[PDB]
């Protein structure tokens, strides 16, 4: 029907989409409007909702339409579904549809099927079918959709059991795995090489009078009887080796249960609001329909609806891999479920702990139990068995509700597959819980549109042709997959927009969680206790946590692993304290003695071997060897350690849309997808093997043509980049102005050490004595760990091993926690004899004699992998977090009256560090991984700036723990609410693609047509020292002021906010389980003795020289009462907000605000004359700094806008950041009027004077005694220019030559002519343009039927 | 068959309003819709409009809609095109092209095309500059030399070399635009031992003067 | 429509599959069904002659050997094999959608073997200077393909004020490709400079091809 004024425009939330706009054929805008002033879902107990009274309730009082706006932003006809009374059109003989320009549609005066249960659903997003302009598809979400943010329904944390010793936080379930007494024969059995000499080797496997260099012998073998009366059968399997189990907390073994969270019916356990069977049953009142509509709004027939296809959700998982049943399990199998279970960790590759959105069950499934196969049994060889159908299910990954509806939006077509590639997430996503786009739907439509087909098929799927070199930017990102697709990439998705004819499908993504691949020692749990919660899905940062001491030196130990027949601590040299000075050398004696004895025999006679190698490396190493690291071999992920709760990396990617439409509806899987039977063929099973015959799983790895993660850069110079990422919280870049080289923190309230950029940070080490072997002379970062020179002046290009190692003193330190020995191998004639203590001699050290000198999370050395920190995992991670602004910062100074990071506490030059390396107070240990966390310190809150400037500082920050104090710290969010879901439409600028991730609007500028040497990305932050876009960036709820990011006709990208929401929370912040932030995550406290930066009790006094150690977290190492009020972003979001001054102009408090990204040059990016010896690392940091600006106040960095014209990377300036008065709910972009709220000047589609003449004005028998074919050409369907002024009304002020008739509608037999009156509307206004109707011609609009009536 | 002859190369003057004619024959003139089409020198073909002949009913796209004008005469079966006040960016081949409707032919048959340049010159003499090598071509084996025609005009010019004779590894190029002027740079490829032993002369013949120029290159001590 | 036909120049040799792709931005199919994509072959001095027309049917005295194909907005236009007559640039036009927009063009170019340009330097003579100018040239010969950038630099440093290229078509004897370059100036600006050089850069070479020349008559 008509206009519904109590009806504005509204944007939905999932994809930021408000309005369609309409450029062609059939133009104007599809907004999305609605009851704006309805409350929802009885919002402005915490009670529960029933779905289906709530979608009654919301049918009954929300309302929402389609409107329908012609291209001058006119509103035009709303489309109230749920009062529509649609028909089908009909269709003619050849299947197209039956439409008469100015007669519509052909209704068939039937409604389209089920659309009674279909009607009281809401358009949520349209999009034109390129093939059929009237064409639209009309993504029909229930009301509940829209409102569900109102629910409240944030994600319950495990109940506590209540006084616990372990000093857990957030109801975290942490313990120290204690050796299984029973089960001490479990312990797997060192194999010697058969062949070849004795010594004293005791540490490799020779416990005491072995000596021998023994290899960990897992046997998983087949029982004799081969005979299938009970299948296949096992005798032995050392997967099932558990020596270590869950410790029993106070009798109960500390174990991770659904029942933790709650029982389903105060800890409530997060269960979806709708299971994926309670969506399929209901498909049309619980499902996202796709309805068809046809529309024409200058015809009589306006309006027709064909299909109503709803995309089941089921549909979706029925192409789910068959590993995604069982996602509480890994093609690891049994030895990976034990191992996490023990490590109170989440087990497989999706835990519904970890990812509660995607399972049924939820929070009610959330556990190591119910895996889909045999784990708690008292045989152990029949663990590991896939448990039959009659046994009690696993609880599959699903789509239910949250999933499901943030896989809902962004629709896309292309020829006839409309793609829904989903949205955001944010109109499903809580605080703590993280729907996302588990994939892409598909209405695969027939060429005549009667039938259409709807699947949905997992971003693992489509991803799973992934490999580095689809990628111009960070490397090894854990964006691999394998048969069993572990990797569930889960996109908040921007949207599927065409550059051209690339789609790209762009936004932010879950790379495979990094975080918790390296698994920490079963003995060190309850020291690190954030790698713990992070481990079983409590702690949702995806960000890699620096707790490494702790780490097993491997995560890939089964339990059998764990624990050494010896008294040593742990079964070193397979398992023990993560050390890379204690890794060996794969150099050829130290391979060939203890991998090569073992290597062939590996797998081969069902008995792999874990070798006597010592197998240690830091975060990157991790990450390279048991992250599902991107390789050059898709499918080739033989490591998905789990995946990411949020996104952990900006994504975008150039799919192959042909494929897409293409692509088969019911994927069919083999069994190499599934996960194996048993442990004997898990056991046996290959990584890669070739897809079986029947099965089209395959056919989804090209789909991903290409992909970027943001910048196009390797991964150290992305690191740079981050560095001159401003934080969008107080605008301060993260490498806080460091000028790198030019820095004064190089051996030679302005400048501070920079986060990410190790540049001009620590010693200029060269890396040739650096594990022996360009030059590469390195940026050794913060927390370097350089032995002194014998001179004592000089500090050498690496450190000692002696000294990292302890063995320089030669007990219980944190260089050989382990006990580890110095390993020595002499090759006498093929005996490669290994024996205990120093190399000497001819005998070759295993481990490395000189390391790199760093082992904290600044470590970024691309010599060694293995002491690296920085990770392109972590990169990505912490590009996507610094973006959002919610990277962790490790603090144990609440910035209390007592608990205050001062100015005088942190230093930052070299002169002062060089003395005492804690006057940074880096904490080396519990901050986020691959950044300087005191830098994070100072470009959160600035300490050392307001304390040079003059302190207005929160005094927030970590402090080396000094005498004996315990740094008692916690990663804190800075309070900023962003979320990797904060993804706004995708937009297509030129080559470019768009979106506003968090407060930033990205712009791939070269990933569509990537151009050599480019940054690969222009960022435009939110400018936080402009009061308006600081309180934008400090909204609790940020993401709901986003309406919309717009491409301009400039080609610049204008989102625009509704910061009247922004000004609702902090009024409601004003006068008013964990914390409803949505970066409110459940870090755990970091405990420190300052002992571990204290390593001295020679030649190496870094208090990093070692790993810190954690002190095992107990009750009386809880967090501080203040520090743990910071846990919660809102209180630290409040501390930032008082240090950033309260001048709050509400002049008027602009309710809304148009951000648009500046007019970025061609240098904008360009490293090509950048890179044009130098690294490139160091060239792009001083290019950064080329950009800093050259050289507080209220601590807010000011808007230079220098680098925002060369780098692309910066904040709003002023003039790019328009402060609208006007709310905007939802906002209507017709091709050439941008409308908030639909309100606002009406575009001009030409004068008003220029009009159809009347039926009456032209003549009827001069103009139609020549057929009607003649009257125009029938092929450009235009009206010839010599008889255009007699069809309509042309005034002398306007020329003729600016209007053109387009004819729609010919009919020689009657003779009538119907046409489209169209001005030429000019580009910026030679004679270039666009032909648009002219919707003032006449009241009906732009089109006219002269028929002789 | 279907014919179509356009008017001659024409010259005019910026802002000269001239008609390009279409003579059609071998078939019906009103029943096809002649279009016409500009193809400026080196970009791409741009359709200027159609016009049908049976009505004289024109239908431009707005790049040509204010430039051009499409008429046509029955009576001689001609179309034609004024293009009103033409300018730098009008200088062009303007292709007539006859277009069937019952089979959906768009163009087809076009005119042998009407080159327009609207450069403001007069007929100015070819200015014929010898070009000989200092050192380069003459260790060289195989010795290549040049002649430069600046300050000329229009594109018809017959530049040959030996006048005609030495047509061997003869790169003759087209000329180019500068301050309203033409100027090509003529090149020929000859042994060693030819240069500058053998008479090595550029016959340069412009078609619109009658100045024919036998320019020798000679050695000019170096 | 975004009119986009690639490649710009297509290399091909004699009786091979010469693919010339058209690309859209939204389909181009006609409100009477029939796609009006035509292509058009235009050989070098002739008019376009229409060889495909409404997508795939060919045109009337028109060889079998071209063959256009697609729908919506992806229309490949297949030679089977390349004659001599072949040889011109190749149009893919809509006529569906005003403005009737060509494609950018494909000149369809004899593939041979790969040569380097012959740049050849040349100085102004006496009588140039005499008569108040000054425009230096140097002719390059023989290279392929025609993407090769060509740089001046006076004395060394580089200048883009007055260059000038021409280009030849490829001659039908052996299928070369030759390129002028020249710089206009003036009598007091040659007089006030010591050296010029040209600095083709052609795929052929790894490096650029430096011919240069000194005004002191070297």
């Amino acid at each position: 029907n008509a206009i519904n004024p109590r009806l504005t425009p509204w944007t939905y939330r999932n994809t930021s989409f408000s309005s369609l706009p309409l450029t062609g054929e059939n133009p104007g805008a599809w907004a999305l409007v609605r009851d704006n002033s309805a409350k929802g879902i009885t919002a402005g107990q915490q009670t529960t909702y029933d779905p289906t009274r709530t979608e009654a309730a919301l049918t009954a009082s929300t309302t929402f339409a389609l409107r329908r706006y012609d291209l001058a932003g006119r509103a035009l006809y709303d489309l109230d579904f749920s009062k529509l009374n649609p028909q089908t059109p009909t269709r003619d003989q050849t299947g197209q549809i039956t439409f008469n320009p100015f007669g519509g549609f052909g209704l068939s005066g039937a409604a389209p099927q089920q659309w009674n249960e279909v009607k009281n659903k809401v358009p949520v997003e349209v999009a034109q079918d390129p093939s059929n302009p009237y064409r639209f598809a009309v993504l029909l979400v229930p009301r509940s959709v829209v409102y569900y943010e109102q629910l409240q329904r944030g994600l319950g944390l495990p109940q506590q059991r209540n006084t616990s010793t372990t000093g857990a936080m957030f109801g975290l379930k942490v313990k120290n795995a204690e050796a299984d007494t029973a089960k001490s024969n479990e312990k797997l059995q060192g194999a010697e090489a058969t062949g070849s000499g004795s010594g004293q080797s005791t540490q490799r496997g020779g416990s005491s009078g072995d000596t021998k260099v023994k290899a960990l012998k897992i046997e998983v073998k087949k029982k004799s009887d081969s005979e299938d009366n009970g299948q296949l059968q096992l005798e032995k399997n050392d997967l099932a080796n558990a020596p270590i189990k869950r410790s029993e907390e106070s009798g109960q073994s500390v174990q991770l249960k659904a029942d933790d969270f709650g029982t389903a019916l105060s800890p409530t356990p997060w269960r979806p609001w709708l299971a994926t069977e309670q969506i399929h049953k209901d498909l049309p009142k619980w499902s996202a329909s796709i309805l068809i509509l046809y529309d024409a709004p200058y015809a009589r027939n306006r309006t027709a609806i064909d299909r109503v296809d709803h995309l089941d959700p089921k549909a979706m998982t029925a192409n789910y891999p068959p590993s995604w049943r069982t996602p509480k399990w890994n093609h690891h199998g049994l030895w990976d479920w034990k191992a996490r279970d023990v490590l109170l960790q989440t087990t497989g590759f999706f835990n519904p702990r970890r990812h509660p959105e995607w399972f049924d069950g939820g929070q009610t499934v959330a556990d190591n139990e119910k895996t889909g196969f045999d784990v708690d049994n008292s045989e152990n060889t029949k663990q590991g068995f896939q448990k039959e159908a009659d046994s009690d299910k696993s609880a599959p990954i699903a789509l239910p509700f949250e999933a499901y509806f943030a896989n809902i939006g962004n629709l896309t077509w292309f020829g006839q597959a409309l793609l829904v590639f989903g949205g955001n997430g944010h109109v499903t996503k809580s605080a703590h819980t993280a729907p996302l786009s588990i994939g892409v739907f598909r209405v695969r439509y027939n060429a005549t549109g009667t039938s259409a087909t709807v699947t949905g098929w997992p971003y693992a799927l489509l991803f799973s042709g992934m490999v580095n070199k689809q990628t111009d930017g960070l490397k090894d990102l854990p964006f691999n997959n394998n048969r069993w697709f572990e990797y569930v990439p889960r996109m908040a998705v921007a949207g599927a927009k065409f550059v051209g004819r690339e789609l790209v499908l762009a936004g932010t993504i879950t790379m495979g969680d990094t975080a918790t691949v390296p698994r920490l020692l079963y003995d060190e749990l309850e020291s690190n206790l954030n790698l713990v919660a992070q481990g079983q899905g409590l702690l949702r940062e995806d960000l890699q946590l620096f707790t490494p001491y702790g780490w097993a030196n491997r995560p890939d130990l089964p339990i059998g692993a764990w624990s050494s027949s010896s008294s040593s601590s742990h079964n070193a040299p397979y398992y023990f304290h993560n050390n890379p000075d204690w890794q060996d050398r794969p150099i050829q004696n130290v391979v060939d003695a203890f991998i090569k004895p073992w290597e062939d025999k590996n797998g081969k006679d069902d008995a792999k071997y874990i070798y006597p190698y010592r197998y240690s490396g830091m975060w990157a190493w991790q990450v390279y060897n048991w992250s599902n690291k991107l390789t050059d071999q898709p499918l080739s992920a033989d490591f998905v350690n789990e995946n990411a709760y949020q996104p952990n990396s900006l994504f975008a990617a150039i799919l192959n849309p042909e494929l897409l439409a293409a692509l088969p509806d019911k994927v069919k899987y083999g069994k190499e997808n599934e996960f194996a039977a048993n442990e004997y063929e898990r056991f046996n099973q290959k990584l890669t093997v070739a897809p079986t015959q029947g099965t089209n799983w395959s056919h989804f790895s090209p789909t991903l043509s290409r992909f970027s993660t943001g910048f196009n850069l390797v991964g150290s110079v992305l690191d740079q980049v981050l560095d001159y990422v401003p934080w969008i919280g107080n605008g301060y870049r993260y490498g806080n102005n460091h000028r790198g080289v030019d820095d004064i923190t190089a051996p030679q309230s302005r400048s501070f050490l920079p986060t990410f950029s190790n540049i001009g940070v620590g010693l200029k080490a060269n890396v040739q004595a650096t594990l022996g072997g360009a030059n590469l002379q390195l940026w050794t970062g913060a927390g370097w760990r350089n032995d002194k020179a014998s001179s004592g002046q000089s500090d050498e290009n690496h450190t000692k091993f002696t000294s990292a190692t302890g063995m320089d003193q030669q007990g219980t330190s944190a260089g050989n926690p382990d006990s580890l020995k110095q390993d020595n191998i002499s090759k006498s004639g093929d005996s490669l004899t290994t024996q205990d203590g120093n190399a000497i001699d001819q005998q070759e050290a295993t481990n490395y004699t000189n390391l790199p000198p760093n082992l904290t999370p600044t470590a970024d050395w691309p010599n060694a992998l293995s002491f690296t920190n920085k990770n392109n995992a972590q990169r990505a991670q912490l590009f996507l977090r610094g973006l959002l602004g919610s990277i962790p910062v490790l603090v144990n100074r609440s910035g209390s009256d007592s608990n205050k990071f001062q100015a005088t506490d942190q230093k930052w030059s070299y002169t002062d560090l060089h003395s005492d390396q804690t006057k940074l107070n880096l904490p080396a240990y519990g901050e986020v991984n691959g950044l300087l966390n005191p830098a994070l310190v100072e470009t959160y809150f600035g300490n050392t700036r307001a304390g040079g400037s003059g302190t207005s500082s929160p005094g927030i920050g970590f402090k080396i723990p000094e005498q004996n104090n315990d740094s008692k710290a916690t990663l804190i969010t800075p309070g900023l609410a962003w979320t990797p879901q904060d993804v706004g439409n995708l937009v297509v600028s030129g080559t470019t693609v768009s979106f506003q991730l968090g407060g930033w609007l990205v712009t791939f500028t070269d990933f569509v047509k990537p151009r050599a040497g480019y940054l690969g990305l222009q960022l435009t932050g939110l400018d936080a020292s402009d009061a308006t876009q600081r309180a934008l960036i400090w909204a609790p709820r940020p993401w709901a002021a986003f309406r919309g990011s717009w491409v301009n006709r400039l080609g610049r990208v204008e989102s625009v906010w509704d910061l009247k929401g922004v000004w609702a929370d902090q009024a409601q912040s004003d006068s008013q389980a964990l914390p409803e932030h949505p970066n409110a995550l459940a870090f755990q406290v970091s405990v420190v003795e300052a002992s571990a930066y204290k390593p001295n009790t020679s030649t190496n006094s870094s208090p990093y020289l070692h790993l810190v150690k954690p002190k095992k977290v107990t009750q009386s190492d809880k967090l501080d009462d203040d520090l743990k009020n910071l846990l919660d972003p809102n209180q630290v979001r409040t501390k930032l907000r008082q240090s950033f001054g309260t001048d709050h102009s509400t002049q008027p408090q602009p309710q809304s605000l148009k951000t648009t990204t500046p007019v970025f040059g061609t240098s904008s990016g360009n490293l090509s004359s950048v890179l044009s010896d130098l690294s490139p690392v160091e060239k792009v940091s001083g290019w950064l700094v080329g950009q800093l600006p050259s050289t507080s106040t209220n601590n807010l960095a000011p808007n230079t806008n220098t680098g925002n014209d060369v780098v692309g990377v910066g904040r709003l300036s002023e003039s790019n950041a328009a402060k609208m008065n006007d709310d905007v709910d939802g906002i209507v972009r017709t091709p050439l009027a941008e409308l908030l709220d639909g309100e606002g000047q009406t575009a001009d589609t030409g004068p008003q004077s220029v009009k159809f003449k009347s039926p009456d004005q032209i003549d009827f028998n001069r103009l139609f005694t020549h057929p009607v074919t003649d009257l125009f050409d029938p092929v450009t369907m235009l009206v010839y220019d010599q008889y255009i002024p007699l069809f309509i009304d042309i005034p002398a002020s306007v020329n003729p030559k600016m209007v053109r008739l387009k004819v729609l509608s010919f009919d020689t037999n009657e003779q009538s002519l119907g046409l489209r009156l169209e001005f030429f509307k000019p580009d910026q206004d030679p004679n270039n343009g666009d032909f648009l109707p002219l919707l003032t011609a006449s009241s009906q609009g732009p089109q006219t039927l002269f028929s002789p009536f | 068959e279907v014919q179509l002859q356009q008017s001659g190369p024409e010259l005019v003057k910026p802002g000269t309003s001239m008609k390009i004619s279409c003579k059609a024959s071998g078939y019906s003139f009103t029943g096809y819709t002649m279009n016409w089409v500009k193809q400026s020198h080196g970009k791409s073909l741009e359709w200027i409009g159609l016009i049908n002949p049976y009505n004289g009913g024109t239908n431009y796209n707005q790049k040509f809609r204010g430039t051009a004008t499409l008429t046509v005469d029955k009576s001689s079966s001609t179309a034609y095109m004024e293009l009103l006040s033409l300018t730098s960016e009008d200088s062009a081949v303007y292709y007539c092209a006859r277009s069937n409707y019952a089979y959906d032919l768009l163009m087809d048959y076009w005119g042998q095309g009407t080159s327009v340049t609207v450069s403001s010159a007069k007929t100015t003499p070819p200015s014929v500059y010898p070009l000989a090598p200092g050192s380069a071509a003459q260790t060289n084996s195989m010795v290549t030399l040049g002649c430069l025609v600046k300050g000329y005009f229009p594109e018809p010019v017959t530049v040959t070399w030996n006048s005609g004779s030495l047509s061997s590894g003869v790169h003759t190029f087209p000329a180019v635009l500068q301050s309203d002027l033409y100027t090509l740079s003529s090149s020929v490829t000859v042994p060693s031992s030819t240069w500058p032993s053998e008479t090595v002369t550029c016959n340069v013949a412009h078609p619109a003067s009658s100045t024919k120029v036998d320019k020798k290159i000679v050695p000019r001590d170096c | 429509v975004l009119m986009t036909q690639t490649p710009l120049s297509l290399p091909v040799s004699l009786g091979d599959q010469a693919s010339i792709s058209c690309r859209f931005s939204q389909t181009i199919v006609h409100s009477n069904g029939a796609t009006y994509l035509e292509w058009y072959l235009q050989r070098p001095g002739q008019s376009p002659k229409l060889l495909i027309y409404k997508v795939s049917n060919r045109f009337s005295g028109v060889p079998d050997r071209f063959s256009g194909s697609g729908s919506g907005t992806d229309f490949t236009l297949k030679i089977s094999r390349v004659e001599a007559e072949d040889l011109g640039v190749y149009y893919c036009f809509q006529g569906s959608h005003v403005p009737w927009t060509f494609g950018g063009g494909t000149k369809l170019e004899i593939k041979r073997a790969d040569a380097a340009p012959t740049v050849s330097i040349f100085p102004p003579s006496s009588e140039q200077l005499t008569s108040g100018g000054a425009s230096v040239v140097c002719f390059l010969n023989n290279f392929y393909p025609k993407d090769i950038n060509v740089k001046w630099k006076i004395d060394g440093s580089e200048r883009q004020n007055g260059v000038l290229n021409s280009w030849t078509d490829q001659d039908s004897k052996d299928s070369t490709y030759s390129m002028s370059s020249t710089l206009t100036l003036t009598k007091d600006e040659y007089e006030r400079h010591n050296s010029y050089t040209c600095e083709a850069t052609h795929k052929t070479s790894t490096s650029p091809i430096v011919k240069s020349f000194n005004r002191n008559e070297c």
